[PDB]
RNA sequence: UACUCGAGUGGCGAACGGGUGAGUAACACGUGGGUGAUCUGCCCUGCACUUUGGGAUAAGCCUGGGAAACUGGGUCUAAUACCGAAUACACCCUGCUGGUCGCAUGGCCUGGUAGGGGAAAGCUUUUGCGGUGUGGGAUGGGCCCGCGGCCUAUCAGCUUGUUGGUGGGGUGAUGGCCUACCAAGGCGACGACGGGUAGCCGGCCUGAGAGGGUGACCGGCCACACUGGGACUGAGAUACGGCCCAGACUCC
């Protein structure tokens, strides 16, 4: 009975998740299999990442994820996938990136000058 | 907690000016009290105290500070003296007095504690904020305006500008490149006394 | 889609067993005899070479081999108490 | 015995505890009766009184009454049994 | 009316989860294997199916002890609760009969052949769940092994199921595990049997290093539930808010 579960790590003003596979006996932050992803709720991108291949294998032995780990499936594109209705699609959002501090400095030198 | 006695008091007893501009310290270059004529025996221990106190007093840096300061000079790959000089160096205080936007070391850490400085965009009040290489200080109209701000800019005729520091314009502007080199920071002192007797 | 009855499963490779090589010292008992085994090993401190000798239990059924003999031994699953080692083939006697 | 759960757990183990005294208590019968037919020495009694405990301990382990390899060991005991005898 | 449900039968959960370190110098722990000697509900995936007859009772009602918990007697009722019979030759046994391997018995080839035996429950009309036997996954476990890890001769011999083997019993499992009959041995100065201390490890502290101390939190195992014994349940039991018995304490 082995269903993959959320492991509270990281602070309590931000807390950070990982995604495991683990017997349904074991601790909330004690015996791993594997770990196969995570998830950051702090940083509004809400950035995910996962194994799409580990995942996929894991559902095809026998894996019942629960209703959280399903949505995050839905959401990066693994469950649907599995499933072969809709097909593959990915919802999932990136961190809109940086703009380049030696890009700015550039900038800030020519308004300077 | 910063230090409110004396700053000429502490000149006057180690027997090297400071400031720079302490008229008393020329006065009676003899220690201070009741017997500073009076010799003292010389020795290795009283030397190094006395290094470790001008360095730490004239920058005005906090005991465990300092320490922790050492421990990572230590422990960087670099020369212990070198990333020591070049760490403490690294603090806004000293980046703005050298950049010549500050009179004197109390003052410029006041400024920096309440925070009339931007920092990349985003305000923070700090007196030991670490600066690193290649970073950006910005200013605040809150403090163009301001009026000592203004005597400071318009009459900053102090020793030169160091060659990691520069100023580009009037909004006093501070940048930073390369790593600092002992020989070219030219910092009074000397750095080898206080390493070995923190080894000790 | 029919599949087939038997579901042919991962043909697991036979594991090795430790073997063994020691003189035989009695055989009064019944198919059943004494083999001493050497060991040298180093000590953890000081690094001397160091000589130590076991006595262990093996199993036999017919009793062929003598006193003061070198044989060949290997390991068993359990059959007596304190007696989990097992006879292949004698080598030298005297 | 502090709620109703395990109250009723309690009632419910007592109850069918006594079932289950009764069917062990059947096996045994058959056991021993089995025991006594050998003792005995008997051929064609023992055959179908071997036969009925066979189907005895195949019915108890369909039911859960003892393990299925531990009747099938049995059956395996009691076929050594009558034809070294 | 079943939307809803007191209490009562009937399934599932209830050995999960959570605390502690008295007992242990031991396979208990790590480390690396063996298991041709092992089991395994709830999950997934295949194979053939899933006939029939019957008794009983809680509940409800009447009633006695009695403040009390609980308990005796009479009447009475349904179910997937209980019990016969319908086959099963993928299952388990016994007699006869071929190929490989070695790990020695003997294992495997679902080797082949003669005989014997082995069970089911329906509801729902909705993103449906159940009942029997067999093959494979994954977890869950059970037994065993080589190496490692305190002090102490002001502790020199210990043991009679103790050592080895034959017939039976037994468990899931090989097994002096137990019993009956044979032989007298096994372990011992490369420290047995004794006496004192103490849960173990990934770690932490110190120290360049070797080395020394320690087991906070967290992470993985071992053992315990006032003290001492015993047993049923179940796939699973030191069964901490399960059960029987013996002692001290407390309450009505
Ligand atoms: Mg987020
Ligand atoms: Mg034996
Ligand atoms: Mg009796
Ligand atoms: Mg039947
Ligand atoms: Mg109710
Ligand atoms: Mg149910
Ligand atoms: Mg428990
Ligand atoms: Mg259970
Ligand atoms: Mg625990
Ligand atoms: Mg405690
Ligand atoms: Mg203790
Ligand atoms: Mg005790
Ligand atoms: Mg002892
Ligand atoms: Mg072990
Ligand atoms: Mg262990
Ligand atoms: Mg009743
Ligand atoms: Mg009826
Ligand atoms: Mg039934
Ligand atoms: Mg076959
Ligand atoms: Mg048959
Ligand atoms: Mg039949
Ligand atoms: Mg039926
Ligand atoms: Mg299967
Ligand atoms: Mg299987
Ligand atoms: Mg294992
Ligand atoms: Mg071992
Ligand atoms: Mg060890
Ligand atoms: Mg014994
Ligand atoms: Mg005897
Ligand atoms: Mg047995
Ligand atoms: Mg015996
Ligand atoms: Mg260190
Ligand atoms: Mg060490
Ligand atoms: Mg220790
Ligand atoms: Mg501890
Ligand atoms: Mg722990
Ligand atoms: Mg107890
Ligand atoms: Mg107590
Ligand atoms: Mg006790
Ligand atoms: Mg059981
Ligand atoms: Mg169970
Ligand atoms: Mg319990």
């Amino acid at each position: 009975a082995v269903k993959i579960k959320l492991t509270r790590l990281g602070k309590i003003r931000n807390p950070q998740y990982r995604i495991i596979v683990a017997d349904a006996r074991t601790r909330r932050d004690g015996r791993a299999i594997e770990v196969i992803g995570r998830y950051h709720p702090k940083e509004e991108p809400s950035l995910i990442q996962i194994d799409s291949e580990r995942a996929q294998y894991w559902l095809g032995v026998g894996a019942q994820p629960t209703e959280p780990v399903l949505a995050l499936l839905k959401i990066t594109g693994d469950w649907q996938k599995f499933k072969g209705l809709p097909g593959a699609e990915g919802t999932l959002k990136v961190k809109e990136p940086k703009p380049s501090k030696l890009d700015l400095f550039n900038a800030a030198l020519a308004e300077a000058e | 907690a910063r230090y409110t006695g004396p700053a000429t008091r502490k000149s006057r007893r180690l027997g090297v000016d400071l400031v720079g501009g302490d008229q008393s310290f020329e006065k009676r270059p003899y220690p201070p009290g009741q017997h500073g004529r009076a010799r003292i025996k010389e020795s290795e221990y009283r030397q190094q105290l006395q290094e470790k106190q001008k360095a730490r007093f004239s920058y005005g840096v906090m005991e465990k500070q300092f320490r922790r300061y050492y421990e990572e000079a230590n422990r960087q790959p670099g020369k212990t003296g070198d990333n020591l000089l070049r760490i403490l160096e690294s603090r806004l205080d000293n980046v703005v007095y050298r950049a010549g936007l500050a009179r004197t070391r109390r003052m410029a850490r006041q400024l920096v504690s309440h925070g009339h400085f931007l920092v990349n965009g985003v305000k923070v009040d700090i007196p030991s904020y670490r600066v690193s290489q290649y970073d950006i200080i910005d200013v605040k109209e809150k403090s163009l305006n301001t009026l000592p701000f203004q005597i400071a800019r318009e009459t900053a005729g102090e020793r030169p500008i160091p060659s990691w520091l520069q100023v580009v314009g009037e909004r006093q502007r501070i940048l930073v490149h390369q790593l600092p080199e002992r020989a070219q920071i030219d910092v009074p002192l000397t750095e080898q006394l206080i390493v070995e007797l923190y080894s000790k | 889609q029919k599949g087939p009855k038997y579901t042919p499963a991962a043909e697991k490779p036979r594991g090795r067993r430790k073997t063994a090589i020691g003189y035989v010292v009695s055989d009064k008992m019944q198919k059943t005899i004494v083999v001493e085994l050497e060991d040298r090993k180093s000590h953890p401190l000081y690094g001397k070479i160091i000589r130590t000798t076991k006595k262990v239990k093996a199993h036999d059924e017919n009793g062929e081999a003598g006193i003061g003999d070198r044989v060949s031994l290997m390991e068993t699953r359990p059959l007596s108490a304190t007696k989990r080692w097992r006879l292949v083939e004698i080598l030298e006697k005297a | 015995a502090n709620i109703k759960s395990q109250i009723k757990r309690i009632r419910t183990n007592e109850r069918r505890r006594l079932r289950n005294q009764s069917v062990k208590s059947s096996l045994r019968t058959a056991i021993r009766g089995f025991r006594e037919a050998v003792d005995a020495g008997d051929k064609d009694k023992a055959s179908e009184l071997l036969h009925a405990t066979s189907r005895k301990l195949d019915k108890a382990a369909s039911k859960g009454v003892i393990h299925p390899n531990q009747a099938a060991n049995k059956k395996s005991a009691l076929a050594l049994a009558l034809n070294k005898l």
